[PDB]
C-alpha cells in the first residue's frame, strides 16, 4: 500500500500521499502571522555561499506573497507556475488574482500531479499570505502535496513545526489577534527563537523585507 | 531477475531472453538444407507431420514471399507465418518505393532490423523464429542470407538448420546444370547426414531461379527420390 | 522504494536522487573559485591513459555562451545533453531580447530541467552536477552549483565531485574574499594538489579556464603546464 | 499506459545498473581496435563467424558513415548496424543538408553519443550493446579517433583496443605507438596488435581493416570538376591485408 | 490550453502566440497545399492499413498499430523532438530523408513540465 | 494456495487453465439480490426483489426500460450495471435514428456480449461483475435473454440470478411445463413469477415497497409495477 | 447519499463521516415523518452533540 | 521608409568589397552578409544566422566559413519556401584556410549565384548591373578595388564601404 | 476476506449469523435478528460497501 | 516541420500593397546543358553549373523554379546515397524517378522542378524527364528548357540508332548551341556529362566556349574605421 | 515440467526451454471442454458436439454450439466460451469483408490463415491474453472441402479428422481408425461422426455438415430422421 498514490491503505488513507508531507517535516521552518491588517512571514535560513544572489519568500505577484516548505527544487517550479497564472488571470480577466484563488489553482497543481502513478507529487508545502485587490483585510493559507488548501491566522511548516505550533497557539489568540506590524513580526521572531529573516506585506501592493531584525530580537531576547 | 523475463542485460552481460528464442526454433524439430547453384538455389526442409490425421498438404515451413524470394523457418510455425506476413509486405513496399524487385539479402536486413527491435524494446518479445531467405539476385546470383532472432543476418554458400545442422554442415564444409540436379545433391547429403530414407510426404522442396521461386509438389518430389534410387 | 525516482521512502526521501548524487561522488573534482576581477574554473580529467589525446578533449569544461562556461563533474555523457539545451536556450534569449542572456537565468532553466527528469517515472536523474562561471550586467562575475536534485546554490568558491569536501575545508580556510583571478588560480591549483588521488598534479591530468576582464579562456595544456610550474606544483 | 519505469536506474553504489551491464557485453564482445597515424587512421577487426560456409564478404564490421568517416565495433552487430544506419540519415538531415558538407568527426561522435544516451534513460530500451571506435578526417581538425561507449561518453584516441582483447591489445599498443608514426607503420602495428588477440586463423578472410589516408579518386565513380576530390575511407580486400601479413 | 479562471477561452499567455492576436475564427484562410500537405504521411499510413486489412486481415493493422503505440508511448525524451530510431524502422523510414527531418521546426511554457503532463495528460 | 498466485488480473492462464479473475467477477453476482425472469409464448414478465441500504433509505432500482417493447434487471455490482444498462439503452436509440428499425431483442443481448468479452482478454480492466436479464417481445415474440458477465448470452424460458437464486431456478425447472402454457393471461404469468422468486427468500417477505415487476407483450409495452400496484400480486 | 462506488441512495436521514454508525442508529430511534424543520435542526445538533 | 536599400559585393586580389546605401552589412565572424529588402525580414534573419553561428561555433569550436555560410543562408532561406522571406542576401568573405576571396548572391528561396566577379541586389539593381560589369576588372589591388566599387555604387544610385582583407576589415563611408 | 481487523461479511451470512448464534445465547431470535440488522446494515465495518455497491 | 507557410498570408497582403538535352547512345546517355542564369531578362550569373549529381553515374539538369530543382535534386541524392549504403548496392535510375516522382506528386506541383535524369545502373541506361506534377516519360532523346523546342529540332534531324559515344557528345553539344543562339535564355557555354556503363562518368564542363582603373583617391570619404573580428 | 515456474506468470516471456508456458496453460483450458470432433469426407465435411445439457430452461432451438461462420463455413470450438464466441464474429467479420471485396466466399485456407494471425497475435505482448479455445472448422470452396484446427498457439493445420475437449484421446483414437478404415460420404461420415461421440462420452448430440452434392456447397444441420438414424447407427 506504501508503494503507489492509486492505492488505499485498509485503514483508510493513502500513504504515497503521507509521505510527501514527512519531506516537508524535512525541510526549512517557514511561519506566517496575521494581523489586524498586515502580514508577517519568516523563513529559517555555508561560509562560502554568494548571499547577494540567494529570500526564501518569493511574491507571486505585487500584492501576493508565497513562502514554502519541502524541496526547495519542486518550490521553484511551483511558484513559477503561479506566476503565469497571476498573469494570465490578470490578462484574460481585468483583476488581480484573489488570494484564495491562487492557494486554490496552486493546490490544484499539487493535487493535479497525485492523480497519475507516473509522477512524483510535488514534496512542498506553499504558505500564501497577501491581500485581496483594493481589500484591507489579511489572507493567510496554506496548500499540502495532498492539495488540500486551508486558512489560517497563523501557521508554521516545515522543520520544528509541531513545537512552533504549539508556541503560536497559546500565544496568539483569535479574539486577540495583533493590532500593530511590530507586535506581529515580536510575535514571529518569538515564534522563530524557540526553536533571522522576516517579510512583512501590507494592503495595496506594499511588500517590504525586513532589515536590522536585531532590535526585536534584543527587545524579544532581554523579556 | 527482470532480465530473465524481459529483454535487458543480465550481469553477466547477455540477454536471456533472446537466448532462449534460440531453443524456441527447435521446438518444431525440423532441420533445413539450403545450397546454391550455378543459376539456382534449392532448399530442403524435413515434414515430420507426424499424425495419421494431421493433413500432410497443408504442413509446409516454406513460404513464397515474392516472385524471385522464398524463405524458410525453423520453429514455431505461428511466429513464421507471422514472419512471412511482414516479408511479404516489405518486399512489396519496396518495389512501390524503390521500383525495383526486393534483393534478398536487403529483405533479410529489413527482417533482422525489426528482430533487433524487440531485442531492445522490454514489452517487445523476440519472434523466436530462424529465417532462411533464398532467392537468385540479378545482380549477386543464388544467394542464401539466414536470419536469427537475436537481429544478425549472414549471407551463406551452403547452410543448414535445426538441431541436426552440425552435422549436416560437416557434411557439406567435406564436400565443399538444371536445378533437378541440385535438388537430387541437396536430397542425397541430407540422407546421408541424417541417415533416413525419405518419401514424397516426409519431405519438401523450394527451388529459386532466375524467373521465380517455386515449391515442389509431392509427385515431384518422389520423381527426385526415383532419380537418386537409380544411382 | 529505491526502484523508481516516483516513490517518497517513509522518511520522505528520494532514493533515486540520493544515488545521483551519490554517483557524482566518485566523479573528477571540478572546482570554482570567484576572483575580485575575474572568475576561475579548474577540473581534474580523472579518465586518463597516455594514448587518450589529452589535447583538443575538453570534457569537463565547456562554454555556453560568451561570457559564461559550465565545469562538469558525473556522468559526461548526460552533460553533453543539457549543455546543447543549455546553449541553445541561451541563444532563444539572445535572439529574442538581443542581450546576453543572464547567467541566474540559464541556471535556473537547466535545473528545472533536472528536477523534471526526478519527477517522471520513465526518465532517471541526470547524474551531472555543474559549476556555472558567468558575468552580466546584473550582478558581474557570480558562480553556481547545481545536483541532480535540480536546486542550484550562489557560491564564491565551490568544489564538486570527490573529495568535494576535503577541497571545500581547504577553499574556507585560505579564500579571501579580496584576491585577484591571478591569486584564484594558485589557490584553484593548490586545493586539487592536496585533494587528488594521485601521487602528483601533472597537466595532463589537468584542465582550466578563466573569466576574467570579457574573455573567457580555455587553457591549452602547453599554458597548463606552464602555470602549474610557476606555482611550484 | 501512460508511461514506462525507466529501464536503467542508479544503484545504491551511485552505478548505473544496465549501463555496466552493457559495457560486459562489449568487453565479452570480439576484439577491434584502431591507431591513429601522422597521416592517417587505422580501424581493424577480427570476423568470428557461425560456419565456414558464410560469406565472410557480408560480415562487414567495419562500415561507411561519411566518404571521410569510418566506424567500427565490439558488441552486439545488430545493434551497432542500427546505429550506422541512423548515424549516416543523422549525417544528411543535420549537416550536409543544411551546411552542404559533410559533418567533422567530432559533430558525428557527439550525435551518435546522442542516439546511445537516449536509451540510458528510457522506459521501453535497453542501453545499446556496443562500443564504437569511430575514425574519420576533417579538413581543420584533421585525423582523428573516437571511442564512444554505451552510456554515449565519446573519448578522442591515439591508439585504442575494445573487446576480450581490450586490456592486452592496449598495453602492446602503449608500447608500439609515437606521434611520428606513418600509415603504413600503423597498419603492420595493428596487423600484429590484432594477431595476439586473434584466437585461431590469421588471414587476410578471418581479418577485415580500413583506414583514413590520402585520397582515392578512383573510387569517386566520376571525373572532372577537381574541387570534389574522392572520398578517404577505404576498406583493404582480402587480397591486399594477405600481402601485407606476408611482409 | 483553455484558461484557468474561464474554461471557456484560450490561455493568450500560457499560449506563447503573439497575444491573443492569432484569434481562432482568423485561421481559415490557408495555403491550398497545407491541409493536404500535413496530414500527407498520415493518409498514406492509413490507406497502407486499409490495404492490409483487405489482403490479409484485421490481424496485421492491429500487429503494427499495437507495436507503433509500445514504441511512441514508452519514448519519452523532453529534450529532444526527433523521432525514435525504432520508429524509423516500423516505418520503414531508416534509409528515406524528407524535407520534415531536414526541418524539424520561450519563457514561459516550453518546459519540460509541460511536455510532462501532456504525456500523462494529467 | 495455488490460486493466490495466478489470480492476480485477468491476463495469467492458472497452470490447471483457469482463469480465476473471471471466475470472481461471476461469483459477484451472488452478491446482488435475487431476480427472476420467466416468459410465455406471448409473455415475458420479470420479478426482482429491491434492497435498501438502510431503513431510512429507498430501495435500490432494479429494473430497466431500454425502449416500450424491451427491458431488463440487474444483479451483481451496480457501477457495471450502470455502465451496461445505459450502453444498451444508447443502442435502443441509435438505431432508430439512422435507420428507424427496432433493435431486435436477440441483437440487444448479443451486443452487449462484445462488450464484456473484451474486459477478460486485456490487462487493467475487470470483468463485468453484473448479470442481465433481458426480456422483451417483438415479431419473433418473447424473449428472454440472462447475460453473464464471461460473454455468455442464453436463451431461456426462465431464470433467477442473484443471491440464492438456485431456489428460484429449481421451482421454474418444476414449474416449466405449466406457466409456459399461460398464454394471453399477464396477471397469471406473474403470479407464477412472484411464487418463483419466493422460494428464495430466506427472512424478508414481499412488501410493496420492495417487490418490482415488469412485462412486456403484444397487447403491453414494458411496464413496471412498483409501489401500491404490486399488492395485488403479493 | 452519494457513496464514491458510484450508487446513490434517497436517504430520510442520513448521517456520514466519523461516528456515522452512531449517529444512523439514533436517527433511526428518533427520525419520524411528521418532524418540523425546527426540531430537525435541533435533532440535527443532538445528534452531532454525541458522535463529536 | 528604409525597405529596399542595395547591396553589392565585388572580388578582387586577395580580397573583397561589400558596400551598402540601421545597418544592412553584418558580420558573423570573417564573413559578411548584406540583406537587401524588408526591414522586418532584414532583422530577422540577422538574429536566425546569430543564433545559427553562434551555435556552429561552440559545437565545432570553429569559425563558420563564407562558403559553409553559403550553404546555410540557402537551406533556411528555402524553409518558408511559400511565404518566403521578402529579401535578396549577398555574402562576402575570405576563406581562413584557402584564402580564396568568396562572394554569392541569393533569391527569396535560396538559389545561390555564386559569381566570381560581383553581385548586386535589392532595389535599382538593373542599372547597377551593367555599370559594374563596364568598370570591373579582374584582380584589382584593395585601394583601386575601393574606387570601382564606391564609382559604381555612387553613380547607380549615404553609402558604406567594407573591404576586407585576410586580418584586417576597413570600413569606410562615401559622400 | 480481507487483511485482520477489516474482514467484510455478506449480507447472506449476517442473516445466518444472527438467527444461530441467537440459538445459544438464548434470545427471542426475531426481536433479536430485528435489532441486530439495524446495527449490521445501517453502518458497520462489516458491511462496509456491500449496501451500495451491489444491486 | 518541413516548409511551413510561416508567412504565406502576410506575403499577400504585401503583394496586393535555358536548354537541356539528353541523349542515349549505344553503351551509355549523355546530358548536356548551357551555362546562362537569368534573373528576369538580366543575366543574373553566367558560366553556372546546371549538371546536378544525383550519383556517381546518376546525374540530373533541370529547369523552373531553380531553387526548387535544387532543393529537391540534393534531397532525392541523400535519399539515393542512403540507400546504396543501406542495400550496399550501386542505385538504380529507376529508384531516382520513384522518389523523385513521388516527393513532386506529394506536393501537388507547387515544387515546379522541371527535370531531365539520365544515369548507368547495373541494369543498363536509361533517360527519363520529369514535371513538377509528378508525370514523367522515357525516351531516346529528350530536351528540356526555353530553348527545347530549337535543340529538339537539332536531336530530331540528326540523331539515329546506336550512336556512337563521340557523336552522342557532339549532337548533344550542337543541339545546345542551337538553343545558345536561337533562345535568349540560354547562351554562355556548354557542359556535358558522358555515363558509360563500364567506365566513370566524365563531367566535360566548359566542353565548348564558343581599360577603367580610376586613380586612388577619386572617391571621398567622410571617414574610415577599422572593425575587429 | 508442466508448471514452469517463475516464467509462466507472464506472456510473451520464453522459459528457458523455448515454451511459452501461458500459451500451454491455454491448451489445458481447452482440454476441459465438451469434445468437439470434425471429420473430412470426400465431398464435404462433417461436426459433432457432445452438447451437456445442463437445464430445461434453455430454449432447445436456439442452444446451438455448431456456430456458423459463414453460409459455407462451420466452426466448433472447445475451451472458454468469452473467446470461443469472441474469435467466431471476428471470423465472422472476415469472412463478410472477404466477400464484400472480393465478391466471392473466402476460400476456407485463406480465413484460417486471418484467424491464426489473429489468435498468435495474442502471444506477442504482456497486456493480452492468449484465447483458451482451440477451434475447429471447415467447409467446402472451389478446391473442395476443407478442416483446419487452430490452437490457442496460433498453429493451425489441414486435417482428415480432429477432436477437442476432454474427450479427445478416444476420439482421436477412433477417428484415426475410421480414416485408416475407409480412406468418405457425406452421408457415411454423419453416422460415424455420431458414433464416435458416444463412444467417447447427460449429453445431446448435436450434428452438423456441409458438401457439395448433398447440399450444393451450404453448410446444414442434422435433424428429423437423418437424426435418429445415426443415433441408432451409434
Amino acid at each position: 500500500y506504501d508503494r503507489a498514490l492509486s492505492i488505499f491503505s485498509p485503514d483508510g488513507h493513502i500513504f504515497q500521499v503521507e509521505y510527501a508531507l514527512e519531506a516537508v517535516k524535512r525541510g526549512t521552518c517557514a511561519v506566517g502571522v496575521k494581523g489586524k491588517n498586515c502580514v508577517v512571514l519568516g523563513c529559517e535560513r555555508l561560509k562560502l555561499q554568494d548571499t547577494r544572489i540567494t529570500s526564501k519568500v518569493s511574491k507571486i505577484d505585487s500584492h501576493v506573497v508565497l513562502s514554502f516548505s519541502g524541496l526547495n527544487a519542486d518550490s521553484r517550479i511551483l511558484i513559477e507556475k503561479a506566476r503565469v497564472e497571476a498573469q494570465s488571470h490578470r490578462l484574460t480577466l481585468e483583476d488581480p488574482v484573489t488570494v484564495e484563488y491562487l492557494t486554490r489553482y496552486v493546490a490544484g497543481v499539487q493535487q493535479r500531479y497525485t492523480q497519475s502513478g507516473g509522477v512524483r507529487p510535488f514534496g512542498v508545502s506553499t504558505l500564501i499570505a497577501g491581500f485581496d485587490p483594493r481589500d484591507d483585510e489579511p489572507k493567510l493559507y496554506q496548500t499540502e502535496p495532498s492539495g488540500i488548501y486551508s486558512s489560517w491566522s497563523a501557521q508554521t511548516i516545515g522543520r520544528n513545526s509541531k513545537t512552533v505550533r504549539e508556541f503560536l497557539e497559546k500565544n496568539y489568540d483569535r479574539k486577540e489577534p495583533p493590532a500593530t506590524v511590530e507586535e506581529c513580526v515580536k510575535l514571529t521572531v518569538r515564534s522563530l527563537l524557540e526553536v533571522i529573516e522576516i517579510t512583512v506585506v501590507k494592503p495595496d501592493s506594499d511588500i517590504v523585507a525586513l532589515s536590522s531584525e536585531e532590535i526585536n530580537q534584543y527587545v524579544t531576547q532581554i523579556e | 531477475g527482470y532480465d530473465r523475463h524481459i529483454t535487458i542485460f543480465s550481469p553477466e552481460g547477455r540477454l536471456y531472453q533472446v537466448e532462449y528464442a534460440f531453443k524456441a526454433t527447435n521446438q518444431t524439430n525440423i532441420n533445413s538444407l539450403a545450397v546454391r547453384g550455378k543459376d539456382c538455389t534449392v532448399v530442403i526442409s524435413q515434414k515430420k507431420v507426424p499424425d495419421k490425421l494431421l493433413d500432410p498438404t497443408t504442413v509446409s515451413y516454406i513460404f513464397c514471399i515474392s516472385r524471385t524470394i522464398g524463405m524458410v523457418v525453423n520453429g514455431p510455425i505461428p511466429d513464421a507465418r507471422n514472419a512471412a506476413l511482414r516479408a511479404k509486405a516489405e518486399a512489396a513496399e519496396f518495389r512501390y518505393k524503390y521500383g525495383y524487385d526486393m534483393p534478398c539479402d536487403v529483405l533479410a536486413k529489413r527482417m533482422a532490423n525489426l528482430s533487433q527491435i524487440y531485442t531492445q524494446r522490454a514489452y517487445m518479445r523476440p519472434l523466436g523464429v530462424i529465417l532462411t531467405f533464398v532467392s537468385v539476385d540479378e545482380e549477386l546470383g543464388p544467394s542464401i542470407y539466414k536470419t536469427d532472432p537475436a537481429g544478425y543476418y549472414v549471407g551463406y554458400k551452403a547452410t543448414a538448420t535445426g538441431p541436426k545442422q552440425q552435422e549436416i554442415t560437416t557434411n557439406l564444409e567435406n564436400h565443399f546444370e538444371s536445378w533437378e540436379k541440385v535438388v537430387e545433391f541437396a536430397i542425397t547429403h541430407m540422407i546421408d547426414a541424417l541417415g533416413t530414407e525419405f518419401s514424397k510426404n516426409d519431405l519438401e522442396v523450394g527451388v529459386a531461379t532466375k524467373d521465380k521461386f517455386f515449391t515442389l509438389s509431392a509427385e515431384n518430389i518422389e520423381e527426385r527420390l526415383v532419380a537418386i534410387a537409380e544411382q | 522504494y529505491d526502484s523508481r525516482t516516483t516513490i517518497f521512502s517513509p522518511e520522505g526521501r528520494l532514493y533515486q536522487v540520493e544515488y545521483a548524487l551519490e554517483s557524482i561522488s566518485h566523479a573528477g573534482t571540478a572546482i570554482g573559485i570567484m576572483a575580485s576581477d575575474g572568475i576561475v574554473l579548474a577540473a581534474e580529467r580523472k579518465v586518463t591513459s597516455t594514448l587518450l589525446e589529452q589535447d583538443t578533449s575538453t570534457e569537463k569544461l565547456y562554454k555556453l555562451n560568451d561570457k559564461i562556461a559550465v565545469a562538469v563533474a558525473g556522468l559526461t555523457a548526460d552533460a553533453e545533453i543539457l549543455i546543447n539545451t543549455a546553449r541553445i536556450h541561451a541563444q532563444n534569449y539572445l535572439k529574442t531580447y538581443n542581450e546576453d542572456i543572464p547567467v541566474e537565468i540559464l541556471v535556473r532553466r537547466l535545473s528545472d530541467i533536472k528536477q523534471g527528469y526526478t519527477q517522471h517515472g520513465g526518465l532517471r536523474p541526470f547524474g551531472v552536477s555543474f559549476i556555472y562561471a558567468g558575468y552580466d550586467d546584473r550582478y558581474g562575475y557570480q558562480l553556481y552549483t547545481s545536483n541532480p536534485s535540480g536546486n542550484y546554490t550562489g557560491w564564491k568558491a565551490i568544489s564538486v565531485g570527490a573529495n568535494t569536501s576535503a577541497a571545500q575545508t581547504l577553499l574556507q580556510m585560505d579564500y579571501k574574499d579580496d584576491m585577484k583571478v591571478d591569486d584564484a588560480i594558485e589557490l584553484a591549483l593548490k586545493t586539487l594538489s592536496k585533494t587528488t588521488d594521485s601521487s602528483a598534479l601533472t597537466y595532463d591530468r589537468l584542465e582550466f579556464a578563466t573569466i576574467r576582464k570579457v574573455y573567457q579562456k580555455i587553457f591549452k595544456p602547453q599554458e597548463i603546464k606552464d602555470i602549474l610550474v610557476k606555482t611550484g606544483i | 499506459d501512460r508511461y514506462s519505469f525507466s529501464l536503467t536506474t542508479f544503484s545504491p553504489s551511485g552505478k548505473l545498473g544496465q549501463i555496466d551491464y552493457a559495457l560486459t557485453a562489449v568487453k565479452q564482445g570480439v576484439t577491434s581496435l584502431g591507431i591513429k597515424a601522422t597521416n592517417g587512421v587505422v580501424i581493424a577487426t577480427e570476423k568470428k563467424s557461425s560456419s565456414p560456409l558464410a560469406m565472410s564478404e557480408t560480415l562487414s564490421k567495419v562500415s561507411l558513415l561519411t566518404p571521410d568517416i569510418g566506424a567500427v565495433y565490439s558488441g552486439m552487430g545488430p545493434d551497432y548496424r542500427v546505429l550506422v544506419d541512423k548515424s549516416r540519415k543523422v549525417a544528411h538531415t543535420s549537416y550536409k543538408r543544411i551546411y552542404g558538407e559533410y559533418p567533422p568527426t567530432k559533430l558525428l561522435v557527439s550525435e551518435v553519443a546522442k542516439i546511445m544516451q537516449e536509451a540510458t534513460q528510457s522506459g521501453g530500451v535497453r542501453p545499446f550493446g556496443v562500443s564504437l571506435l569511430i575514425a574519420g578526417h576533417d579538413e581543420f581538425n584533421g585525423f582523428s579517433l573516437y571511442q564512444v561507449d554505451p552510456s554515449g561518453s565519446y573519448f578522442p584516441w591515439k591508439a585504442t583496443a575494445i573487446g576480450k582483447g581490450s586490456v592486452a591489445a592496449k598495453t602492446f599498443l602503449e608500447k608500439r605507438w609515437n606521434d611520428e608514426l606513418e600509415l603504413e607503420d600503423a597498419i603492420h602495428i595493428a596487423l600484429l596488435t590484432l594477431k595476439e588477440s586473434v584466437e585461431g586463423e590469421f588471414n587476410g578472410d578471418t581479418i577485415e581493416l580500413a583506414i583514413i589516408g590520402d585520397e582515392n579518386p578512383d573510387l569517386l565513380g566520376y571525373t572532372g570538376i577537381p574541387t570534389d576530390k574522392g572520398p578517404r575511407f577505404r576498406k583493404l580486400t582480402s587480397q591486399e591485408i594477405n600481402d601485407r601479413l606476408e611482409a | 490550453v483553455l484558461s484557468s479562471a474561464v474554461p471557456s477561452l484560450p490561455d493568450t499567455l500560457r499560449q506563447q502566440e503573439g497575444g491573443a492576436v492569432p484569434l481562432s475564427t482568423q485561421l481559415n484562410d490557408r495555403h491550398p497545399l497545407e491541409s493536404t500537405l500535413k496530414n500527407w504521411e498520415t493518409t498514406q499510413r492509413q490507406r497502407q492499413m486499409e490495404q492490409y486489412r483487405q489482403i490479409f486481415g484485421i490481424a496485421e493493422p492491429m500487429k503494427r498499430t499495437m507495436e507503433m503505440e509500445i514504441v511512441n508511448r514508452t519514448d519519452f525524451n523532453p529534450l529532444s523532438t526527433n523521432g525514435s530510431i525504432h520508429r524509423d524502422i516500423l516505418l520503414n523510414k531508416e534509409c528515406s530523408i524528407d524535407w520534415e527531418d531536414v526541418y524539424p521546426g520561450t519563457m514561459v511554457g516550453d518546459d519540460v513540465h509541460s511536455k510532462i503532463e501532456k504525456q500523462l495528460g494529467i | 494456495m495455488f490460486r493466490n498466485n495466478y489470480d492476480g488480473d485477468t491476463v495469467t492462464f492458472s497452470p490447471t487453465g483457469r482463469l480465476f479473475q473471471v471466475e470472481y467477477a461471476l461469483e459477484a453476482i451472488k452478491q446482488g439480490s435475487v431476480t427472476v425472469g420467466l416468459r410465455s409464448n406471448t409473455h415475458a414478465v420479470l420479478v426482482a426483489l429491491k434492497r435498501n441500504a438502510d431503513e431510512l433509505s429507498s430501495y435500490q432500482k432494479k429494473i430497466i426500460k431500454c425502449d416500450e417493447h424491451m427491458g431488463l434487471s440487474l444483479a451483481g455490482l451496480a457501477p457495471d450495471a450502470r455502465v451496461l444498462s445505459n450502453y444498451l439503452r444508447q443502442q435502443c436509440n441509435y438505431s432508430s435514428l439512422v435507420f428507424n428499425r427496432k433493435l431486435a431483442v436477440e441483437r440487444a443481448g448479443h451486443l452487449l456480449c462484445d462488450k464484456a468479452q473484451k474486459n477478460t482478454q486485456s490487462y487493467g480492466g475487470r470483468p463485468y461483475g453484473v448479470g442481465l436479464l433481458i426480456i422483451g417481445y417483438d415479431k419473433s415474440g418473447a424473449h428472454l435473454l440472462e447475460f453473464q458477465p464471461s460473454g455468455n448470452v442464453t436463451e431461456l424460458y426462465g431464470t433467477a440470478i442473484g443471491a440464492r437464486s438456485q431456489g428460484a431456478k429449481t421451482y421454474l425447472e418444476r414449474t416449466l411445463d405449466t406457466f409456459i402454457k399461460i398464454d394471453g393471461n399477464p396477471d397469471e404469468l406473474i403470479k407464477a413469477g412472484v411464487e418463483a422468486i419466493s422460494q428464495s427468500l430466506r427472512d424478508e417477505s414481499l412488501t410493496v415497497d420492495n417487490l418490482s415487476i415488469a412485462i412486456v407483450g403484444k397487447d403491453t409495452p414494458f411496464t413496471i409495477y412498483d409501489g401500491e400496484a404490486v399488492a395485488k400480486y403479493i | 447519499h452519494a457513496e464514491p462506488s458510484g450508487t446513490f441512495y434517497r436517504y430520510n436521514a442520513k448521517a456520514i463521516g466519523s461516528g456515522s454508525e452512531g449517529a444512523q442508529a439514533e436517527l433511526l430511534n428518533e427520525w419520524h415523518s411528521s418532524l418540523t424543520l425546527k426540531e430537525a435542526e435541533l435533532l440535527v445538533l443532538k445528534i452531532l452533540k454525541q458522535v463529536m | 521608409s528604409i525597405n529596399g536599400g542595395i547591396v553589392v559585393a565585388m572580388t578582387g586580389k586577395d580580397c573583397v568589397a561589400i558596400a551598402c546605401d540601421f545597418e544592412k552589412i553584418f558580420h558573423y565572424g570573417h564573413v559578411f552578409l548584406g540583406i537587401t529588402g524588408l526591414a522586418t525580414d532584414v532583422t530577422t534573419l540577422n538574429e536566425m544566422f546569430r543564433y545559427k553561428t553562434n551555435l556552429y561555433k561552440l559545437k565545432e569550436e570553429r569559425a563558420i566559413e563564407p562558403e559553409t555560410f553559403t550553404q546555410l543562408v540557402s537551406s533556411s532561406l528555402y524553409e518558408r519556401r511559400f511565404g518566403p522571406y521578402f529579401v535578396g542576401p549577398v555574402v562576402a568573405g575570405i576563406n581562413s584556410k584557402s584564402g580564396k576571396p568568396f562572394i554569392a548572391g541569393f533569391d527569396l528561396i535560396g538559389c545561390i549565384d555564386e559569381a566570381k566577379d560581383f553581385i548586386v541586389s535589392g532595389t535599382a539593381s538593373d542599372q547597377l548591373f551593367g555599370m559594374c560589369e563596364s568598370l570591373y576588372e579582374p584582380n584589382l589591388e584593395p585601394e583601386d578595388l575601393f574606387e570601382t566599387i564606391s564609382q559604381a555604387l555612387l553613380n547607380a544610385a549615404g553609402a558604406v564601404v567594407y573591404i576586407i582583407k585576410k586580418d584586417e576589415v576597413v570600413k569606410r563611408y562615401l559622400k | 476476506e480481507g487483511p485482520n481487523g477489516f474482514e467484510k461479511l455478506s449480507l447472506s451470512d449476517m442473516g445466518s449469523l444472527v438467527d444461530l448464534c441467537g440459538q445459544w445465547l438464548g434470545f427471542e431470535p426475531s426481536r433479536y435478528s430485528e435489532e441486530c440488522y439495524r446495527l449490521w446494515r445501517c453502518d458497520s465495518a462489516a458491511i462496509g460497501a456491500q449496501s451500495g455497491l451491489y444491486i | 516541420a518541413g516548409l511551413s507557410f510561416d508567412n504565406y498570408q502576410r506575403n499577400n497582403f504585401l503583394a496586393e500593397n535555358t536548354t537541356i538535352v539528353g541523349v542515349k547512345f549505344n553503351n551509355g546517355v549523355v546530358i548536356a546543358a548551357d551555362t546562362r542564369s537569368t534573373q528576369g531578362p538580366i543575366v543574373a550569373d553566367k558560366n553556372c553549373a546546371k549538371l546536378h549529381r544525383i550519383s556517381p553515374k546518376i546525374w540530373c539538369a533541370g529547369a523552373g523554379t531553380a531553387a526548387d530543382t535544387e532543393a529537391v535534386t540534393q534531397l532525392i541524392g541523400s535519399n539515393i546515397e542512403l540507400h546504396s549504403l543501406y542495400t550496399s548496392r550501386e542505385p538504380r535510375v529507376v529508384s531516382a524517378l520513384q522518389m523523385l516522382k513521388q516527393h513532386l506528386f506529394k506536393y501537388q506541383g507547387h515544387i515546379g522542378a522541371y527535370l531531365i535524369v539520365a544515369g548507368v545502373d547495373p541494369t543498363g541506361s536509361h533517360l527519363f524527364s520529369i514535371h513538377a506534377h509528378g508525370s514523367t516519360d522515357v525516351g531516346y532523346y529528350l530536351s528540356l528548357g526555353s530553348g527545347s523546342l530549337a535543340a529538339m529540332a537539332v536531336l530530331e534531324s540528326h540523331w539515329k540508332q546506336d550512336l556512337t559515344k563521340e557523336e552522342a557528345i557532339k549532337l548533344a553539344s550542337d543541339a545546345i548551341q542551337a538553343g545558345i543562339w536561337n533562345d535568349l535564355g540560354s547562351g554562355s557555354n556548354v557542359d556535358v556529362c558522358v555515363m558509360e556503363i563500364g567506365k566513370d562518368a566524365e563531367y566535360l564542363r566548359n566542353y565548348l566556349t564558343p581599360s577603367y582603373k580610376f586613380p586612388r583617391g577619386t572617391t571621398a570619404v567622410l571617414k574610415e574605421s577599422i572593425v575587429n573580428i | 515440467t508442466s508448471i514452469g515456474t517463475g516464467y509462466d506468470l507472464s506472456n510473451s516471456v520464453f522459459s528457458p526451454d523455448g515454451r511459452n508456458f501461458q500459451v500451454e496453460y491455454a491448451v489445458k483450458a481447452v482440454e476441459n471442454g465438451t469434445t468437439s470432433i470434425g471429420i473430412k469426407c470426400n465431398d464435404g465435411v462433417v461436426f459433432a458436439v457432445e452438447k451437456l445439457i445442463t437445464s430445461k430452461l434453455l430454449v432447445p432451438q436456439k442452444n446451438v454450439k455448431i456456430q456458423v461462420v459463414d453460409r459455407h463455413i462451420g466452426c466448433v470450438y472447445s475451451g472458454l466460451i468469452p473467446d470461443g464466441r469472441h474469435l467466431v464474429n471476428r471470423g465472422r467479420e472476415e469472412a463478410a469483408s472477404f466477400k464484400k471485396l472480393y465478391k466471392t466466399p473466402i476460400p476456407i485456407p485463406a480465413f484460417a490463415d486471418r484467424l491464426g494471425q489473429y489468435v498468435q497475435a495474442h502471444t506477442l505482448y504482456n497486456s493480452v491474453r492468449p484465447f483458451g479455445v482451440s477451434t475447429i472448422f471447415g467447409g467446402v470452396d472451389k478446391n473442395g472441402a476443407h478442416l483446419y484446427m487452430l490452437e490457442p498457439s496460433g498453429s493451425y493445420w489441414g486435417y482428415k479428422g480432429a477432436a477437442t475437449g476432454k474427450g479427445r484421446q478416444s476420439a482421436k483414437a477412433e477417428l484415426e481408425k475410421l480414416v485408416d478404415h475407409h480412406p468418405l460420404s457425406a452421408r457415411e461420415a454423419v453416422k460415424q461422426a455420431a458414433k464416435i461421440i458416444y463412444l467417447a462420452h447427460d449429453f445431446e448430440l448435436e450434428i452438423s455438415w456441409c458438401s457439395l452434392s448433398e447440399t450444393n456447397g451450404l453448410h446444414k444441420f442434422v435433424k428429423g430422421d437423418l437424426l435418429q438414424e445415426a443415433i441408432d447407427f451409434a
